């Protein structure tokens, strides 16, 4: 019943260039009328507390760029976005550095995310159970194998305790022996009512994790609602699209991409 | 006044995490090596060898300067301008190369060009203290004068670190700011007292003049007079130290206030 | 019936250090004794001409070394590889460089793959055209989402003409609307009799791609046969691994990892 | 004698692909700019600059050097020395940063240091012809013994791509040795004609008679001679010609061995 993120109107703007005379231009004069992008475009929509929103649509939509809105790392164009509550990120390779050894990683990056030196020592030795690299975690991160520094991420990643948290095209990691454990910590997060963005492509974890659906198509909220509402009409849309011809395909992509630029 | 508070207190509560990152880039720089950490002393003492060797035997021919023979007086001169140059080289790209690594973590932005200046710091305090212990050998002890380099070192640190946070965030805004810092950290090096004075050689109504306007002047001038002409350096030059103070506000003004107005927008200009 | 590639007794060791002492007394020491560890230990399989080979296996088995070794990136310790024909490997991200734009990428990575000039300007256009990056082939990549990168890399890498292919992790590529035109690409490159790795740990890809499967354990080739053969045995460990408690997993992971690991 | 054929056959047929990945290389490190990739053109003009200032005017007051004002001495000496530092400390490196890149491609890997010597060759060609044009301004104009550069140019090309062969392969199987080449590259600069001749300074039967063991002493005086002093400088130094290519011959020699053993085994020491 409360709300914990509120975005209004929240447009994202970006200024297209060819040439470096073009760029030099734009810069130096201070009416100059440039082709611009829309990577959002008046987005408005609110979440409370305890909801799980999944952001489906086709590549380039725009949900990495709302969900980086909401995160904190990317600034509106135009709209505010109201968060009560911290926001973490689970993106498992951020603070992750080759020359580092496990061990030494697995501080660097808790140092980075925030957390002091007695949490570090105090978690430090779970992080290395739930990682489960053994006598490599003592090794730097260059010799692991990509499902080992997935894993090394990802056992990082998951000790944070937000408010609001946005998970980026992975719930699990590793292998299919660590990929349950990774849905465990996951659900965990879910029953302490927290608010989840997650953006991904996979709509079975979306349906079985998800309870709302935020669709974004060409930069703008094409629905949002329940996911029993929202996700069998976005399918729709997906089994629509197969069956047209490569001319209908790339007819709805030009105009979907017409409306997304504009000189100005 | 409130960008000079925000950045003041971001870099008051995280001192612990400023020099562990900058331990951290340490080892991360000096990975490969088989000296290890070792090269941030072995680089600068080659270094200050082939300076002596040109500046030195090719140029006086190796002639003492005030009494001090020229190896100890280049060798106190210099040990602060291998720190200066890296940590206005590397930290003007700082946030150019670690703003994405931290961009979704909650992170005090400002301390990341002072933790890679802080990097070369630690080596700068190590080849320091070999400087003093080197000195140790022909004569020159520690009198009570030494005390001075507990103002003058962070003095060094806080020039660096104020030129950092400006230069980064004129980096991110403009690239081509980090191509000029080659030829002004030339300008910076040539034109002071580290290599030669110029009283014995040329002008001094014009050169030696000039000179005075570097920060440098004022640094190797006050490490020469803390660790080997034991004076009291601020008797004579107060006002100079008073020019090198409020060149240092100057730059920490400027460079806070640039932060505060960009920080949000540095995803756009990277 | 003609062996494609022939692997005999390869064996790839890896010397392990704490410190920098304990690695420069093992540079400077003719008869100093190290840790090492075996990535590979004496593995001996050969490929015939059309087979589809599913390497399988759980994290840090090996997998990526045997297909490096194939792919000829990495040298054995001991033993030799043979391959009758040139191996092209399918990795969509080696050549893409985000300052480059679209246009530029393509023809450096294809100028890095070894393609000719006249080559490269007659293949770009269709290269564009499956891409369907529209109007952002004339920007640069760091612009792009990841999904636009993974499709624009996965358009320059499908357009080798290898005789033996390696492919690492991604059969398809992009959301819904693009992973089929990427399975009918690999499809054709399976249709004209070439032998193709496929190293992943997607089962379901797997069984319906490959034809014979590789089972990777612990450095050693545990399994090699028919896809109906071996990976049922795989599927059954996997199901028999989730059924111990954590003890009986922790002692599985120490009993491989004990004899991975000698001083000599 | 397979390793010298190897090396010289994977530089023979893919030229082409030398000069357009050098031309990517270019593109790729000036993207950010707003000049774009003038600034491999404005930089070293920036040092030219600092470096006239410093050891024109304040060594020796702008005093003509073999009735050629000391301007477009330095302007003629100091144009390869820009090409040759950037591409021997990037080229040291070349191989750790981009073998992972083409390592599952079938590439010719002993030309990566290649390429990335000709992305700082491009702006030295352009560096010449503007000093070349400069020097039209005053009175200097092109005799016939200009044609001479059509052998110094591709001379201090060949060197730098012969010392980045060798330094490429060990930089890979030793990092420390990129961190050498800091103190190796000052050596070479100072030690040198480019800022200063040691005739009307100082001693020459030891400093001046020394200098001639440097390559860069015959490649400044050579495009001196070919394009200030209007003479042929091979009639009087044609054993120290024979000196720099007896060293190019023996750097490529031993580059060309130590790459062809190790390049198999890369991926283990990256
Ligand atoms: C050798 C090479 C020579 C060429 C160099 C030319 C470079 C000049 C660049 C100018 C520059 C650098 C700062 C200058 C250095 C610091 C000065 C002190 C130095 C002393 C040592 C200053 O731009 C500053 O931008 C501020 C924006 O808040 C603006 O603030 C006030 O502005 C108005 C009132 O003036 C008022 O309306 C506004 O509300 C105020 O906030 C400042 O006045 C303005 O100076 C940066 O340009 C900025 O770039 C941004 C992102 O690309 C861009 O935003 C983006 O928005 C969309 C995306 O989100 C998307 O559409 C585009 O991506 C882009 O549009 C900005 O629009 C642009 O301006
Ligand atoms: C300031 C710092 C000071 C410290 C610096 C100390 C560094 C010294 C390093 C020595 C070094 C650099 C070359 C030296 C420079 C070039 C010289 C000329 C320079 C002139 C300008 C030369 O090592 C060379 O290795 C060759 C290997 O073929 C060897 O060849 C012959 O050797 C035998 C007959 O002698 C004969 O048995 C062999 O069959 C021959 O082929 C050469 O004789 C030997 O010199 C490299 O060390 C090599 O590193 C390799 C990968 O880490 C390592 O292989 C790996 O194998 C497994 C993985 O696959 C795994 O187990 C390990 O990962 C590792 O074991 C090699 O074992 C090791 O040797
Ligand atoms: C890779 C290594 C190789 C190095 C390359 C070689 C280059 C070296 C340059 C040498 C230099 C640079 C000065 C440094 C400036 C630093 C500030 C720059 C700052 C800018 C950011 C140092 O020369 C110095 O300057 C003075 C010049 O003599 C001299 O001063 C004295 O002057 C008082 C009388 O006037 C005297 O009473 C008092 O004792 C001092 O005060 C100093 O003692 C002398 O050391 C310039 O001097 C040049 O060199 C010679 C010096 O001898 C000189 O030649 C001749 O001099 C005598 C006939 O005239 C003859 O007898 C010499 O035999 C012969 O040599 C040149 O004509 C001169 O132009
Ligand atoms: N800095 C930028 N400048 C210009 N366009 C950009 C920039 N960053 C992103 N875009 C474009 O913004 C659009 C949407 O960005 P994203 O949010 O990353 O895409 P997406 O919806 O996440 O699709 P995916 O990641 O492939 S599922 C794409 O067309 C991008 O090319
Ligand atoms: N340079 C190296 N030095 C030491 N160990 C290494 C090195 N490269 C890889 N390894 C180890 O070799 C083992 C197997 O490597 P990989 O082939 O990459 O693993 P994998 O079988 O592909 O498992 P994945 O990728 O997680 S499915 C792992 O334990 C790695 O840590
Ligand atoms: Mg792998
Ligand atoms: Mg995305």
């Amino acid at each position: 019943m409360n709300v914990s993120v509120n975005i209004k109107n929240v447009t994202k703007e970006y200024r297209i260039y060819r040439t470096n005379k073009e760029r030099m231009k734009d810069a130096l004069i201070p009416k100059h009328k440039n082709k611009t992008f829309f990577a959002l475009d008046d987005i408005s929509l609110k979440a409370y507390e305890g909801d799980v929103i999944g952001l489906v649509g086709i590549n380039g939509s725009g949900k990495s760029t709302l969900s980086n809105i909401i995160g904190g790392s990317l600034s509106p164009t135009v709209g505010k976005v109201d968060r009560n509550g911290e926001v973490s990120v689970i993106a498992i390779s951020a603070g992750l550095s080759g020359q580092l050894t496990g061990i030494e990683n697995i501080e660097f990056k808790m140092l980075c995310m925030g957390f002091k030196r007695k949490e570090i020592k105090a978690m430090t030795p779970k992080i290395i159970e739930f990682s489960e690299l053994g006598e490599f975690i003592y090794q730097p991160v260059k010799k692991y194998s990509s499902g080992m520094r997935a894993k090394l991420g990802f056992s990082i990643n998951i000790t944070v305790n937000p408010d609001i948290l946005v998970i980026d095209e992975a719930l699990s990691v590793g292998d299919q022996t660590f990929a349950q454990k990774c849905l465990d910590k996951i659900y965990e997060f879910k029953e302490q009512n927290k608010t989840i963005f997650f953006v991904s492509h996979n709509l079975g974890q979306v349906r079985q994790f998800c309870t709302k659906i935020a669709w974004i198509e060409g930069g703008k909220l094409k629905d949002y609602g329940e996911l029993d509402d929202v996700l069998p009409k976005y399918e729709a849309f997906l089994n629509d699209f197969k069956k047209k011809s490569k001319a209908e395909q790339k007819e709805f992509r030009n105009k979907l991409d017409e409306s997304r630029f504009v000189i100005k | 006044m409130s960008a000079i508070g925000t950045v003041f207190k971001e870099h008051v509560k995280n001192f612990y995490l400023i020099q562990r990152l900058a331990q951290f880039q340490v080892k991360i720089i000096n990975h490969s090596n088989y000296l290890g950490v070792a090269w941030e002393l072995i680089n600068p003492v080659m270094q200050i060898m082939v300076y002596w060797m040109v500046f030195g035997l090719g140029i006086r021919s190796n002639a003492p300067i005030h009494g001090v023979p020229f190896v100890y007086w280049l060798l106190v001169g210099i040990s602060m301008w291998f720190f200066i140059n890296q940590g206005i080289l590397e930290g003007t790209k700082a946030i150019t190369q670690k703003f994405n690594q931290v961009s979704k973590m909650n992170f005090p932005l400002s301390i990341i060009p002072t933790y890679i200046v802080t990097s070369r710091f630690y080596g700068h305090l190590g080849l320091l203290l070999l400087v003093i212990i080197a000195c140790m050998f022909t004569g020159i002890y520690p009198s009570i004068h030494i005390i001075q380099l507990l103002i003058y070192v962070p003095f060094c640190f806080f020039l660096t670190a104020s030129v950092t946070l400006l230069t980064s965030t004129l980096g991110v805004l403009v690239r081509d700011t980090q191509m000029l810092m080659q030829a002004i950290l030339r300008i910076l090096f040539y034109f002071s007292p580290i290599l030669w004075l110029p009283k014995n050689h040329g002008i001094s109504g014009l050169i030696h003049e000039m000179m005075k306007y570097n920060p440098v002047y004022f640094i190797a001038e006050s490490y020469r007079a803390a660790i080997l002409y034991h004076e009291w350096y601020f008797m004579d030059h107060w006002k100079l130290m008073l020019y090198n103070f409020g060149i240092v506000a100057i730059f920490f003004a400027i460079g806070a206030y640039l932060h505060m107005k960009y920080r949000d927008q540095f995803a756009d200009f990277l």
